[PDB]
RNA sequence: GACAAUGGUAGGAGAGCGUUCUAAGGGCGUUGAAGCAUGAUCGUAAGGACAUGUGGAGCGCUUAGAAGUGAGAAUGCCGGUG
RNA sequence: AAGCAGUAAAUGUGGAGCCGUAGCGAAAGCGAGUCUGAAUAGGGCGUUUAGUAUUUGGUCGUAGACCCGAAACCAGGUGAU
RNA sequence: GUAGCGGCGAGCGAAACGGGAAGAGCCCAAACCAACGUUGGGGUUGUAGGACACUCUAGUUACAAAGGACGACAUUAGACGAAUCAUCUGGAAAGAUGAAUCAAAGAAGGUAAUAAUCCUGUAGUCGAAAAUGUUGUCUCUCUUGAGUGGAUCCUGAGUACGACGGAGCACGUGAAAUUCCGUCGGAAUCUGGGAGGACCAUCUCCUAAGGCUAAAUACUCUCUAGUGACCGAUAGUGAACCAGUACCGUGAGGGAAAGGUGAAAAGCACCCCGGAAGGGGAGUGAAAUAGAACCUGAAACCGUGUGCU
């Protein structure tokens, strides 16, 4: 009933670009927030403990040296960022690869409009069980559906997204995809 | 931060198409009565930096 | 799948760690050698040279000057003009638009490197002897 | 199947073991986890299992990711004991 | 790129700017050829004319830069029990 | 890391253009008029403005002039808030095995082991005596507008600028403009004055020597609500524990070590050896080689008894 051009949902996936996109997204939602103290930042240790020579002991300059107990750390963690970027043309080749791979293994379900008037988890649970859907499902619409997102969100294993919120991680983590005709048309028109 | 060019070296060489550097000759400032005509006429021509010298000063001129 | 991931063949390599035992091959001296200036923490001499013999970039003379009123022209050879339909008109506002000139430094200049095989009128800031002859050699017009 | 090569310091190149944390999948555990102790066990090496005692609550496996990632020596620092 | 929208995300949008497609000359300048030169006469550098963006590994530079160790210098204070 | 500066060595290092965030501009001195030098009015500029003489009427309390009554929110205590039973092992069930239920609530913490339905909670709603903050609606408080004429008058003086000695401009005195200080000299008045990197002429742009002004910007001693491929007691702040403390120095000042019974104290009634500490039974407890010097309990080192020598 619904025709979709083979440019999306009908290409051969690119595994290298998909791996790069997965690693990029997963690394870009990680914050540093870690720090240690070096020689200068540890409290005290200004004077020399004993004279350079004359007594039989190893020569020392401060009580906060790296080899003392309680001294400063050398070459430790320091706060930074882990995110990086890739060409725009490769960010879109990775997404079509995910959609095509999902289509390949019969994990695509085109349905009519979701007709919900009030949030209710049991109705959507029954709807999911009627359509024979797996444990992990991603459901895609065109705009923000309040009555669809309020329900279907306490069920462990279901997430809701729009057409311009699609992810490489959401598609790969999900086991099957359920979409609407308007959402499918928007996905086909936006991508390429 | 950013690397810094050698300002004294950028005043003495130019970059060619193949990537080499064109230089000027020494021993031409004064005291020309002590040099023969053949020497002074052949010191007007230009030369290129040798590969022995290139291995040492290539990083000093990277933006040039 | 997220539980079966594989980077492309030959795209990754493990870093080398020094000072981690003799079997690695970089154990004790960590590849530096024995008892020199280059074997200390903080490195050695400057990249050019320091001390010693007079450097090469000090025994050679300086040369030339720089003109502040310098003009550089974006060049288009005769081959790049074949993409246009025969009988069309070429203007500096359209070469930038169609994808021949990217940056207009100080005007457009036409150089005669290639074959034209067209009858198109082109107007630019400068022309060479070959560019103006070859353009007029098959029918056309030009202006400055 | 036939032949050939395989001593090695400075140093260059390649392939691997193990340790802590993260992701996905799949598992073990009061009918007893980690840790500790003993054993006549396995692999070419780094190393990996199993059985029995003690212990009383957490921990492995596969594929990827990231490092405060391996100690015998610095008249090294701290504690215990000759 | 900055910015804007977005869950401190992914990626939309954003074409100021950057590298390459053409060199030679101190410069004016000319241009597949230019400089020197009275003279392609000879000679030098070019005519290869496929790059560009992200990223794993090696090495370098600027930051203490593989770790520990001085004799000293300067600045402001505390001391005649 | 370009132009440039530099024992032209080491090294130092810009701006305009363009792309963005945010974005309101104004008040005085003088000419001149009225009063007893004074205070009022008039007046603020480069397409040249103003004075004089000619017809003449949007409250901006963050600059722009400064005192007050006038409804909605936010913060500071809180209240409601769905859904589970049975057997097995065990000291104890939340685990295993069967039957169910809720979900705009499957974040988290506790409860005798591992809980969406046991407890505090969560999603979602409800709520303010009284105090403070932020905003809006009248009241309230000020209020003079544009072109034509330019006879004549005004538009910031020991100021601008110069020489000498310094400094600052990316620019080390260099061909050094542009701008600041000390000393000594010292202008012009719209047919005026300044700038366009020594300097002169022509062109273009502007109008010094008085003052005021929100926003985009920097930081965190703090309060409230959260986050992490950050630490887990030689780590993390010096300090998880009565820590700037014991202690050390005349003084300024320097500076540690030290966490863990058990689910519940149920913290061993009573008998025996002894002066007591300590122990052997009996009891508590799932466990006492869990008995407060208490989870686990490695190596060095110290002992007792034994097969072969």
């Amino acid at each position: 009933s619904i025709e979709l051009s083979d440019a999306v949902f009908g290409i051969e996936p690119n595994n290298s670009v998909l791996f790069e996109a997965i690693n990029l997204q997963r690394a870009s939602l990680r914050q540093g927030t870690h720090a240690v103290k070096n020689r200068s930042a540890v409290s005290g240790g200004g004077r020399k403990p004993w004279k350079q020579k004359g007594t039989g002991r190893a020569r020392q300059g401060t009580i906060r040296a790296p080899q003392w107990r309680g001294g400063g750390i050398v070459f430790g963690p320091t706060p930074r960022s882990y995110a990086y970027k890739m060409p725009k043309k490769m960010r879109r080749l990775a997404l079509r690869s995910a959609l095509s791979f999902k289509v390949q293994e019969n994990g695509l379900t085109v349905v009519d409009a979701f007709n919900f008037e009030a949030p209710k988890t049991k109705e959507f649970k029954n709807v999911l069980s009627t359509l024979e859907q797996p444990k992990k499902v991603l459901v895609v619409t065109e705009n923000e559906d309040v009555n669809v997102e309020l329900s279907a969100r306490n069920i462990p294993g279901v997430q809701v997204t729009t057409a311009q919120g699609l992810n490489v991680l959401d598609i790969t983590n999900a086991d099957s995809l359920v979409i609407t005709e308007a959402a499918a048309k928007k996905v086909e028109e936006v991508l390429g | 931060p950013k690397m810094k060019t050698h300002r004294g070296a950028a005043k003495r060489v130019k970059r060619t198409a193949s990537g080499q550097l064109k230089r000027s000759r020494a021993f031409t400032s004064h005291l020309f009565a002590n040099k023969s005509t053949k020497q002074k006429r052949q010191l007007r021509k230009a030369r290129l930096v040798s590969k022995s010298d290139m291995k040492r000063v290539k990083q000093l001129l990277a933006y040039k | 799948k997220l539980h079966e991931l594989k980077p492309a063949e030959g795209s990754r390599k493990e870093r080398n760690r020094v000072g981690r035992g003799v079997a690695t091959g970089n154990g004790k001296t960590s590849g530096r050698g024995h008892k020199g200036q280059k074997a200390r923490s903080g490195g050695g001499v400057r990249p050019g040279f320091e001390g010693g013999q007079l450097p090469l970039f000090r025994r050679l003379p300086k040369r030339g000057f720089t003109n502040i009123n310098r003009k550089e022209y974006a060049i288009v050879n005769l081959d790049q003009l074949n993409k246009f339909e025969d009988g069309t008109e070429v203007t500096p506002a359209l070469l930038v638009e169609s994808g021949v000139v990217k940056n207009e430094k100080s005007g457009i200049k036409i150089l005669g490197n290639g074959s034209l095989d067209k009858k198109l009128t082109v107007k630019a800031h400068k022309f060479s002897a070959s560019a103006a002859e070859a353009i007029d050699a098959k029918g056309g017009a030009h202006e400055v």
